[PDB]
RNA sequence: GUGAAACUAAGUGGAGGUCCGAACCGACUGAUGUUGAAGAAUCAGCGGAUGAGUUGUGGUUAGGGGUGAAAUGCCACUCGA
RNA sequence: AGGGCCUAAGAUCAGGCCGAAAGGCGUAGUCGAUGGACAACAGGUGAAUAUUCCUGUACUACCCCUUGUUGGUCCCGAGGGACGGAGGAGGCUAGGUUAGCCGAAAGAUGGUUAUCGGUUCAAGGACGCAAGGUGAAGGGGUAGAGAAAAUGCCUCGAGCCAAUGUUCGAGUACCAGGCGCUACGGCGCUGAAGUAACCGAUGCCAUACUCCCAGGAAAAGCUCGAACGACCUUCAACAAAAGGGUACCUGUACCCGAAACCGACACAGGUAGGUAGGUAGAGAAUACCUAGGGGCGCGAG
RNA sequence: GACCAGGCCCGGGCGACUGUUUACCAAAAACACAGGUCUCCGCAAAGUCGUAAGACCAUGUAUGGGGGCUGACGCCUGCCC
């Protein structure tokens, strides 16, 4: 194994010059790194599964796979494989689960993942536990995408996607059932904002019980939140995409 | 009480304090360089105290 | 390329003479001196080796609190260091 | 037939991996002070 | 005991922000102390005490700032700057 | 013990980016133990040091010489170092107790020897593992860009892994007690027995076993290894053997549950770790004691 | 038999619960909490810190990430734009 490395960035919570921008981090367990080729670029090399374990570093499970040549590489673990199952990259094989193959030559409406937005980047969308994307269409240089949020989005054609529903659906049937589940978790308390002076947080202050009194939910710095939108305005990608969410 | 209070001092390693006030950490700053600017000019004896050898009788290993 | 510091010829100050030497020399067989601070064990046996004509089974040395390097010149069982300090005005 | 080229290797072996045993039986118990067996023979207080 | 599950008696097992209680960490009540033995203690009892636990070493965050399980509390007996 | 080795958090950062200046970000590296890596024990001595000096017995790293092989060395590609919490059972020892063995014995009082002491030995070398655990540990060739990892072949007095234990170390000491010193301190001579039984750890086996999920550092030393790219190369580089010969810097005093650190005080306070005796008791609580240390720097009524 | 070594019961308010907090007058009914709901964000993500470069978020990508409010669990949560 020369895939599971310790070397972790340490604090993870805290900026370049040293202040808490990400809040609510920190105590935790220690943990290792899995790197999980994502890319999936070794191709027309065929794959065999060997263990599907736990990354403490995702909701999904990793899948350890061993080549035909003789080297080894961790991947997501899809939805119904097994120990001792088989997969390849590449442009023609066929619709298996667990295959990887570029979205042009994929069937019309199939349940995939992993999927790249750029090409030679990797793979972004449809990660986490349960992922799942269902191509639409096709048109030209795109291909019409519905993603895990419910939101239609042309990508590029020729990017890649690994085939099949991404596994370990059953992680929302954790009750965690006490503070220090979510504390050893990484993850740290969270102060109402009602609650703190006026110096501190918008809604701050007020004697006795305070209502969020001031017309508007506000953030911290404020900005309303609670409806409000905030995707730039004339992003680059704005004519890319088709629909909302849910 | 069992935690004592208020005593802003403890007994901790000349390593430490010298890395945190110590001649090689002034020196490298701009503004703490003209620090040694005023105490060569006020011509005080010891210029920053809390400097450690790394040689003997007085080091920190 | 020899000394860690390369100091002078000179190093070695003074015999140390009080009651505690003149009795180690009689039990250890071991001469003590006074030397550079900036002296080295190598140094301090290639200089009263080489200084006198006798062999240094071994040299063990410290530095008294004041800053000035104190050094015990052991000699082999063949040279007499009784005989030997007696020639330098030791007894 | 060749039947001791496992004994050649694995006794010398042995030996090495008990001295590396020994040895860090010393140093761990050096690092958390109780060694040398004079003071162990010595303390005995509560 | 059932088509098999379910269910139930005894063994095995050693979970638990489990219990009682030293060290350890705290600070609920009183008494004492009030030009004190001490610029927050002593004494008698008190809570937790395998965890959101305690702590040594070496570090990080800086005042129109930091940090804050949030009192404007803490940031060298200094804090609505 | 630290440094001459290694890296984490963090620090500084060549070239590079960004900024009125001061500077900010950031890679290659370089620092940075609280961690890895590494070689010594007993007895002895002395106003003040002792794993440092002395005596004995050890070990690590280099330079000789006997055999050798033709390259070494670095870079470099691998193996490995290498890691969690909790729980439980087993085997051991350290330590204790009792007996035996040996020496001593009036302690003024009814009885009484039923009394008092001693009974000790480390590192290291050589050598074997049981109703302790488990039933591949450890190898050898081969294909395929392939020397390691990986897809198929065979083979294992079917066994391994260890803490303890047997010996030397140690016919030496160490030693309870006796026989002489001469004034305020130890010191010369002598020197018996030196075993067994039971209890037994939070210590070791164990970086072992089971269970659990919150999923448990890095880097060098070490071992392979085939490349390519450089250097150093035939008064030479790597392997083994006894015997030799050789051995850098700094710390070492003294206090350190304190009249010496931190609290202005010779202050009822705070302060990391180590060793853990007996009787009673579940117990590191308690009570009374041993070893060891003290009677609290105003007293008298 | 000494030292040592639980007082117990019945009824109500608030908070579910272990937890945290005003060092030096407040330890609670205050904060946090598992759970719930709303709203933002498709990755060159929203948010945050910076004059900038760029850092966190995340070596994560919607079963994830930021923010508002409520506070286990049970039954619920109406009218007004």
């Amino acid at each position: 194994n020369n895939l599971i490395s310790g070397q972790r960035r340490c604090g993870k919570g805290r900026n370049a010059r040293g202040i808490i921008t990400a809040r609510h981090r920190g105590g935790g367990h220690k943990r290792l790194y899995r790197k999980i080729d994502f890319r999936r670029n070794e191709k027309d090399i065929y794959g065999k599964i060997v263990t599907i374990e736990y990354d403490p570093n995702r909701n999904a499970y990793i899948c350890l796979i061993h080549y035909g040549d003789g080297e080894k590489r961790y991947i997501l673990h899809p939805r119904g494989a097994i120990i001792g199952d088989t997969i390849v990259s590449g442009t023609e094989v066929p619709i298996k689960m667990g295959n990887a193959l570029p979205l042009t030559d994929m069937p019309l409406g199939t349940a995939i993942h992993n999927i790249e937005i750029t090409l030679g980047r990797g793979g972004q969308l449809a990660r986490a536990a349960g992922a799942v994307a269902k191509l639409i269409a096709k048109e030209g240089k795109s291909a019409t995408l519905k993603l895990p949020s419910g939101e239609v989005r042309l990508i590029s054609k020729n990017c890649s996607a690994t085939v099949g529903q991404v596994g370990n659906v059953g992680v929302n049937q954790k009750r965690l059932g006490r503070a220090g589940s979510k504390r050893w978790l990484g993850k740290r308390p969270v102060v109402r904002g009602v609650v703190m002076n006026p110096v501190d947080h918008p809604h701050g202050g007020g004697e006795g019980r305070a209502p969020i009194g001031r017309k508007s939910p506000t953030t911290p710095w404020g900005y309303p939140a609670l409806g409000r939108r905030s995707r730039k305005r004339n992003k680059y990608s704005d004519n890319f995409i088709i629909r909302r969410r849910s | 009480g069992k935690a004592a209070l208020c005593l802003t001092k403890r007994s901790r390693s000349r390593k430490s304090l010298a890395r945190t006030h110590g001649f090689r950490l002034r020196m490298s700053t701009t503004s703490g360089r003209a620090l040694l600017k005023r105490r060569r000019a006020k011509g005080r004896k010891i210029l920053c105290t809390k400097t450690n050898p790394s040689s003997g009788k007085r080091a920190s290993p | 390329y020899p000394r860690r510091i390369l100091d002078v010829y000179q190093i070695l100050q003074s015999p140390i003479i009080t009651e505690a030497a003149i009795k180690n020399i009689a039990d250890e067989n071991s001469l003590l001196f006074t030397v550079d601070v900036r002296a080295d064990k190598k140094m301090i046996r290639e200089a009263i080796s080489n200084f006198f004509g006798v062999k240094v089974r071994k040299v063990n040395t410290l530095i008294r609190p004041d800053g000035t390097k104190k050094a015990y010149i052991m000699l082999n069982k063949e040279y007499n260091a009784s005989e030997l300090a007696k020639k330098i005005g030791i007894f | 037939q060749l039947k001791l080229e496992q004994k050649i290797k694995m006794k010398m072996a042995k030996k090495i991996r008990l001295r590396r045993t020994g040895l860090c039986a010393k140093e761990s118990l050096r690092k958390r002070g109780a060694w040398p067996p004079s003071k162990m023979k010595k303390l005995k207080n509560v």
